[PDB]
RNA sequence: GACAUUGUGAAGAGUCAGACUCU
RNA sequence: CGGCACUGUUGGUUCGCUUGCUCCUUGGAGUCGGGUUGCUUGAAAGUGCAGCCUAAAGUGGGUGAUAAACUUCAUCUAAGGC
RNA sequence: CUCAACCUGAACUCAGUCGUGAUUACCCGCUGAACUUAAGCAUAUCAUUUAGCGGAGGAAAAGAAACUAAAAAGGAUUCCCUUAGUAACGGCGAGUGAAACGGGAAGAGCCCAGCGCCGAAUCGAUCAGUCUUUGGCUGCUUCGAAAUGUGGCGUAUAGGUGUA
């Protein structure tokens, strides 16, 4: 399958996901992103009992949420995983962001983004 | 028309028992069919992304050469119905106009 | 071999009809069963009417029947609004609602509005909790009279009335009824051709 | 949301992007077994629209069905009858390929309940459908009052009884004079009613 | 024989006005 | 053994609901439709079903039983479910 | 090259579930004849029926209009009477052949996807308490499903915001 994907001619709207952020820019992006990771499991455990006895800025995720943010021009930066399968799930995000003038980058690793978000992918 | 000897006609263009018409209000089910603004934006963006089908490209070439009759016949054969063929031809003619205005 | 003057046979018995036979020996049994079911339902839902929801007044669709009226599926939303009853209130009060029917004529709307008003007048509403009555709730000596209604709720009347004798007027007598009917038929038949002639004349 | 975009993109099956994706996916599907569990739906929007939910108890299988007519299974085309029955080749099955795929999935997985299916690819030889099924005995399904209906005995083998959406298409159900042949819920029942000789008690 | 599966390049001819058709 | 009606009591649950005004909003694709083939129907220039090719649109789409254009309208809202 | 993720795919006598096979009167989906009638016979008829295969229940299926119709209009499904041996089909031969309106039995309505808002507010195992324990209720128990989106509002009668 990998060989076939390399061999066949790829239309531009599909090929745009092959060229992702370079290593240095991706490292900078992840360094910035890790500063706003959602609430951890340990943090949730510590917060739960305190709240029983008694929402900062965070990275948003989910294609529907990100699409709503882009269409409302509320997102300042969007990072799209380069390996989303099926690809139709995110095939519209680059064009939508470019249409709404929202900075966007195709970054390597849906697993990496899920790690940033305390998820799988 | 009602009058001496006439209380209503059973035949003719004026046939019908006399009654008072209430104002017509469109039912909710009638609304289905109109595109929303978001739907129109979605369709335009998806068109920009995906592009055109081979028969659409052939019809575009026909319209470029200004063979409207041949384009209509081809769309009748492919799409199937005169109504749909006319609609598709009008859409592709709008595309031709937009491309001409953008490029030249 | 038919012989002599006969009506040509037409019996449809060339299929293996012995495999599909239906008898009606259980007609009285079915009658008794439905009576028993009605009695059980009446006991279950007493003191509410056995027939169930109240139905609307309708005019039969085609011109062969449009001089008659019959019971409908329910009351339209326009009818409920005119009678001042919400759809939810009708549902909990026991009034059939026809979500598909729509009114296009004041007379038809008003007939059912009057029917709803009369039903509301005849309605007896028991307290939600017997101890504490509320507003709109019927009074105690009214509740003491409550009895189960059998048959259709607000049954229709199919009696035919005869118009009072009157005087024949000269205006009535002078009309040419047959010529009027033929004129209407001719106008409807030749409308389109006259429009075509008018268009051709306009172009010329 | 993004689901509208997925729907509109999937409506453009002749575009270059979807042509390439379908080529890759059809090649991949051709190399697997006829009925094969898939980890996640390939068309999440379509699955959601048909009734799928990303919840424990919903599973997806892929079924490959050979295309074309249904050759009449007789030896050397020997029919042994009148000429009206001699046809062997141009005979079309009464059920659609999608219904056949649903039936195959249901037969293979007798412990689950087929909910629906959708088209995913095809070549000149095969058609590929993804069937959404539900485990009627998982607690996530039994305790949810919305999916409790499919966990009842009357919904066993809907796809073998022609009750799924695809299966119902072949039964000719509907309203009006166009669909009058199946009054009562089935053509067979209507035919029985029409052809029954009725003997009233008093006649 | 046609259509689909059927993709990626060259040369020639013919149609046009960069496309199509063929070999 | 069940069913009911009323009392007590245990657990869970209720910022709702209707009508007026205001502004915003509103939908199922290899599906529909078309060609051809086969079966089927009382369905007759195609009633229903299916194979292959083609393949949509958005006041759009379906239907109004004689096919087609251009016209008056009327009536629903398919391709998801109990 | 080390380690760590995800994706895809495996092995387990891993923990706990589920399916198989019977029954034929009725029910649902397929497959599918010929005898016979036509005084022959091939379309037609028998018949969309014997036979064959599969799948449920106490009923099944259908079911809340992409309906009927053309009135001053009806209004889910199922069933009965009537329409009616009628319209229609048919080597227009033999033969075949409905439906709406009308009168009745019974009558009950609804839920999603999508758009939009809240956005994980949702859920399964396991542990520990507790009860009326062949199942339920509580959790800083521990794992996992879920942002490729579980739940709440909400579906054409629309719906939602604010307001009286």
């Amino acid at each position: 399958s990998a060989i076939l994907q390399k061999r066949l001619k790829v239309p531009p709207t599909i090929n745009q996901f092959r060229t992702a952020l370079d290593s240095q820019s991706a490292r900078q992006a992840f360094k910035l992103l890790d500063k706003y990771r959602p609430e951890s499991t340990e943090a949730k455990k510590n917060r739960l009992r305190a709240r029983a006895e008694a929402r900062p800025n965070t990275v948003r995720h989910g294609v529907n949420t990100i699409t709503r943010l882009v269409e409302t021009r509320r997102a300042q930066l969007v990072l799209i995983a380069h390996d989303v399968n099926p690809l139709e799930i995110v095939l519209h995000l680059p064009a939508l962001c470019r249409k709404y003038n929202v900075p966007y980058a195709i970054i390597k690793g849906k697993a990496s983004l899920g790690t940033v978000v305390r998820r799988k992918t | 028309m009602s009058g001496p000897g006439i209380e209503g006609l059973a035949v003719g263009l004026n046939k019908g028992h006399a009654a008072t018409q209430l104002p017509v209000k469109q039912r909710q089910n009638r609304h289905k069919g109109v595109a929303s603004k978001k739907t129109k934006i979605v369709r335009e963006l998806v068109r920009e992304i995906t592009g055109f089908a081979p028969y659409e490209r052939r019809v575009l070439e026909m319209l470029r050469i200004s063979k409207d009759k041949r384009a209509l016949k081809f769309l009748k054969r492919r799409i199937g119905t005169h109504r749909r063929a006319k609609g598709k031809r009008e859409e592709l003619q709008n595309v031709i106009i937009a491309q001409r205005k953008a490029h030249k | 071999a038919p012989r002599g003057n006969q009506m040509l046979g037409n019996a449809h018995f060339r299929k293996h009809w012995h495999k599909r036979i239906k008898t009606w020996f259980d007609q009285p049994a079915r009658k008794l069963r439905r009576r028993q079911n009605r009695q059980a339902k009446a006991v279950e839902i007493a003191p509410r009417p056995v027939a169930g929801l109240l139905r609307s007044v309708v005019r039969c669709p085609q011109k062969r029947y449009n001089t008659k009226t019959r019971l409908g599926r329910g009351f339209s939303l326009q009818e409920l609004k005119a009678a001042g009853i919400s759809q939810a209130q009708a549902r909990t009060i026991g009034i059939a609602v026809d979500v598909r029917r729509t009114n296009k004529t004041a007379e038809g709307l008003k007939a059912n509005a009057d029917r709803l008003k009369e039903y509301k007048a005849k309605l007896i509403l028991f307290p939600k909790k017997a101890s504490a009555p509320k507003k709109g709730d019927s009074s105690a000596e009214e509740l003491k009279v409550a009895a189960q209604l059998r048959g259709d709720v607000l049954p229709l009347s199919h009696t035919i009335t005869f118009d009072e004798p009157r005087q024949v007027t000269d205006a009535e007598r002078k009309v040419e009824i047959f010529r009027l009917l033929r004129k209407e038929r001719a106008d409807k038949k030749y409308r389109g051709k006259r429009e075509k002639r008018a268009r051709e004349a306009a172009e010329e | 949301g993004a689901y509208k975009y997925m729907q509109e993109i999937w409506r453009k099956k002749q575009s270059d992007a979807l042509r390439y994706l379908l080529r890759i996916r059809t090649w991949h599907y051709r190399q697997l077994s006829a009925v094969h569990r898939v980890p996640r739906p390939t068309r999440p929007e379509k699955a959601r629209r048909l009734g799928y939910r990303a919840k424990q108890g919903f599973v997806v299988y892929r079924v490959r069905v050979r295309r074309g007519n249904r050759k009449r299974p007789v030896c050397k085309g020997q029919t042994y009858g009148k000429p009206k029955t001699h046809g062997v080749n141009e005979l079309k099955n009464a059920k659609s390929k999608q219904a056949v795929a649903e039936g195959r999935a249901g037969r293979r997985l007798g412990s689950l309940r087929v909910l629906n299916s959708y088209w995913v690819a095809e070549d000149s030889t095969y058609k590929f459908y993804e069937v959404v099924l539900i485990d009627p005995f998982h607690k996530a399904i039994r305790r949810n009052p919305d999916t409790q209906w499919i966990t009842k005995p009357v919904h066993k083998h809907r796809e073998q009884r022609g009750l799924t959406s695809a299966g119902r298409k072949s039964r000719g159900l509907g309203k009006g004079w166009r669909f009058s042949a199946t009054r009562g819920g089935s053509q067979a029942k209507n035919w029985k009613r029409k052809n029954t000789k009725v003997f009233h008690r008093k006649r």
